[PDB]
RNA sequence: AGGACCGAACCGACUAAUGUUGAAAAAUUAGCGGAUGACUUGUGGCUGGGGGUGAAAGGCCAAUCAAACCGGGAGAUAGCU
RNA sequence: GCUCGCCGGAAGACCAAGGGUUCCUGUCCAACGUUAAUCGGGGCAGGGUGAGUCGACCCCUAAGGCGAGGCCGAAAGGCGUAGUCGAUGGGAAACAGGUUAAUAUUCCUGUACUUGGUGUUACUGCGAAGGGGGGACGGAGAAGGCUAUGUUGGCCGGGCGACGGUUGUCCCGGUUUAAGCGUGUAGGCUGGUUUUCCAGGCAAAUCCGGAAAAUCAAGGCUGAGGCGUGAUGACGAGGCACUACGGUGCUGAAGCAACAAAUGCCCUGCUUCCAGGAAAAGCCUCUAAGCAUCAGGUAACAUCAAAUCGUACCCCAAACCGACACAGGUGGUCAGGUAGAGAAUACCAAGGCGCUUGAGAGAACUCGGGUGAAGGAACUAGGCAAAAUGGUGCCGUAACUUCGGGAGAAGGCACGCUGAUAUGUAGGUGAAGCGACUUGCUCGUGGAGCUGAAAUCAGUCGAAGAUACCAGCUGGCUGCAACUGUUUAUUAAAAACACAGCACUGUGCAAACACGAAAGUGGACGUAUACGGUGUGACGCCUGCCCGGUGCCGGAAGGUUAAUU
């Protein structure tokens, strides 16, 4: 749940943890490990491409199983445990016949429930299906935008789509930024939504706290000087202009989105 | 098998040094010059071979050339000139019970 | 107090060592440079 | 337990005096701040000049920075001295 | 040489980096050395660095580099796959004594250990660029068991005091001993052993994973220390032939126990937390192709090989970085005594130094200090500077508050030494003895011996008992910024920047956006509870009206309007 700290110090006071008793305190499972190494924000030229990244604590990825192609083979949970990588927690399941892999963990789920992947699978949380098998008005996530593929949409702590209707071979999902989406009916999806849902309650409380999430301080560009950021100088705080990226183009309203190869996919745009 | 000519060419002098003449008046070591790319099995051959003696082991160390610098009247001017003097290598030789020189 | 040269002889070779300067073609350059001059050490390689 | 407390190593640099052709091209002495952390440090590595990096001061990029250093255009131009 | 002084968590010792002969010896004093110089890190000559086990090389990989083909790009070239390099990390084994003027885990003495080759014998399923184990990993905290080490006693050797006393519960010194081999205990982890089966480990496995059944949890891994051996050896205070008395040389006693102990080891442990804590090889194991009374594997024994390069010296400094023999800078290791909480501080040990111009004098003035009558901020821009406070225990402590704080609030009192309680107490440790046992690295009991606070009563000295060093000034009202943090290396440390929080806005993933004429890379092996930009800046109560201007968003009927024809 989430508990507040007492104010035993500055630095204390404000924030809120989010503990989970059910999460496998131990190491996670060595053969679906590998190292991730940090990037600081670089590229292989060797620029900050993008700003404020660095720094954080050291951690491994953990190999997600984001395609569930393992079909008719139930498989138990064998424990969920935390992901440094994600905002959602994973499972650790054991396919019967004798194959452990990691999945996200969707909201109910616990240690030693039952899960199956494919087309003849019970529509309980946790299976996996073509769209054209879940029945429309369900809330699935892990959706996958190109049959084959794997998971791409509702990934996230408490995320979910909704399958709103069903035309012919593609089905429309309203996605969570409120968005009306069309995606073939072969894609797999898994019912339920995702597990960590009192994620969005944490507090931080501190600056260390971000710092050491891998988060690097973000100075105002009018805090600037008139080479560094268009949001220039002047003495006293002064701004008279339009509020720009640090590159010049327009930010608060102007919309960047620029893609027609997919928004014939796209019958509404977000609110 | 290392051939003849290697042998004749590894062993360039003995060194007399006091260190050297009481090793070999207390160890039973010969201290010798070697070509400065000789190893152990090559010395202990040659020891062996043109000295008719018996050896246990040798060890090996590589002398570092000091500088020295002098004088050259060439040109009528006598010019202050420096250079290094060269590397060799030094290797201390234990006999078995022979006794060669 | 601290001063700019801190020495190090890995870093010195590999910064401006000699194969470092036949790398590239801006290096190798340098080296011609350097005996069209007449000098004496080519590179710090010494 | 803690970007908790007092306080050495360690990391800093608030005040004063000295020094100012210095012991020193930024230090010394007496005090001063942090000292389990957004800490500090060794060895390697990466980012290159209208570029980098910047908890942002036009700061730092080899005692050099509102555009480094070296060579070249080059004997730039100088109604000025 | 004898005194004196200074350091002593260093100004001692050993290294890495860096330097490169500065090391040792003999000579010389021009120049160098801030003076003289017989001296020197100076000149000149000679000598000095010894490894199967230390390090490099080497096997393996990180960040990263290069990169066959490849994909890009006017050219140069960019990126990158297979691969190949790249330690600051992982892979194998030596200890103690002695010795040189200068080297030592390298030489010598004694005792070891590791890996590989080749043979002989015996018994045998062997075989990978493939599979699986393992290597293999965080922060903090808390014990407990130990040891390094120290103190005291015992023992051994020496002593009997330049001045009162000193044959005693007197004085000085020493009481050291390793790797290896053997044993396997304080602790830690884990149920084990068979049989059968299989949609997993790209194939296949007799290995790993999984499912059943039976039967015993009584097994196994790991593991400091102790003990034995190593060792009738070595070392050993000190004596004695010898002797340039430098010093060589020969003998050589005791060589035990208790107690207190680490920040070292058990411990890569255990507990706990969230921020969730390298890789590959060596190593163990399973088989595929393949081989077949071969080859290979395991064991014992024998034999051989372990190359090459470094090794001197300085290394918080006069050898490195600062033009200097420069008051600066420079990572690791070691960590003795008495007080002390302590690696602070004071005095010392081991060890090392007195800082390469000195000799007088005892003016002003300057620098660094000490003390001052009476006053006590009157000084000054300003209590700047100085003075002052300063410890432990107990008592006591306000407004305000986000209930944690404020708070060491403020303010008091008791501190030395001696004796009793108690010839040394509570506590700690714990021998002998007797008992057990699943029988010695055993348990229970027992209390010798050792160590040992704190308190109370009584007395006692001084002006003063946290006596030195060390070591908070305190309180009241306000501006600003919530706070810890960051910054103008070298005149600005702030109210500036950041910050957790808040809002707006973009972004549906080949995401937006950024670096790139491109390929590509970052964002992210993330996916709207996510990511980017912008403003504001904990928290509390709140954030009113204006869309005319400028931007942005949406719309398209009409006016105007490019290339083109």
């Amino acid at each position: 749940a989430v508990v507040k700290c007492k104010p035993t110090s500055p630095g204390r006071r404000h924030v809120v943890k989010v503990v989970n008793p059910e999460l496998h305190k131990g190491k996670p499972f060595a053969p679906l490990l590998e190292k991730n190494s940090k990037s600081g924000g670089r590229n292989n030229n060797g620029r900050i491409t993008t700003r404020h990244i660095g720094g954080g604590h050291k951690q491994a990825y953990r190999i997600v199983d984001f395609k569930r192609n393992k079909d008719g083979i139930p498989a138990v949970v064998e424990r969920l445990e935390y992901d440094p990588n994600r905002s959602a927690n994973i499972a650790l399941v054991l396919y019967k016949d004798g194959e452990r892999r990691y999945i996200l963990a969707p909201k109910g789920l616990k240690a030693g429930d039952q899960i199956q992947s494919g087309v003849d699978a019970a529509i309980k949380p946790g299976n996996t299906l073509p769209m054209r098998n879940i029945p429309v008005g369900s809330t699935v996530h892990n959706v996958e935008m190109k049959p084959g593929k794997g998971g791409q949409l509702a990934r996230s702590a408490g995320t979910y789509v909704q399958i709103v209707a069903r035309d012919g071979a593609y089905v429309t999902l309203r996605l969570r930024s409120g968005e009306m989406r069309k995606v073939e009916a072969d894609c797999r999806a898994t019912l339920g939504e995702v597990g960590n849902a009192e994620h969005m309650l944490r507090v931080l409380g501190k600056a260390g706290a971000a710092r050491w999430r891998g988060v690097r301080p973000t100075v105002r560009g009018t805090a600037m000087n008139p080479v560094d950021h268009p949001h220039g100088g002047g003495e006293g705080r002064n701004f008279g202009k339009h509020p720009v990226t640090p590159w010049g183009v327009q930010t608060k309203g102007k919309k960047t989105r620029s893609n027609k190869r997919t928004d014939k996919f796209i019958v509404r745009r977000r609110s | 098998m290392i051939r003849e000519e290697r042998l004749l060419k590894v062993l360039r002098a003995p060194h007399v040094s006091e260190k050297a003449s009481t090793a070999m008046e207390k160890s039973n070591t010969i201290v010798l010059k070697v070509a400065k790319d000789a190893t152990k099995a090559e010395i202990k051959a040659a020891v062996q071979k043109l000295f008719e003696v018996e050896v246990e082991v040798v060890n090996t160390l590589v002398v570092k050339g000091k500088v020295r610098q002098m004088t050259v009247r060439s040109g009528g001017r006598v010019i202050r000139t420096s250079g290094r003097r060269s590397d060799w290598k030094k290797a201390y030789v234990t006999l078995k019970e022979g006794q060669n020189l | 107090m601290k001063r700019t040269f801190q020495p190090s002889v890995l870093k010195r070779n590999r910064s401006h060592g000699f194969r470092a300067r036949m790398a590239t073609k801006n290096g190798r350059q340098v080296l011609a440079r350097r005996r069209a001059k007449g000098r004496a050490r080519l590179t710090v390689s010494k």
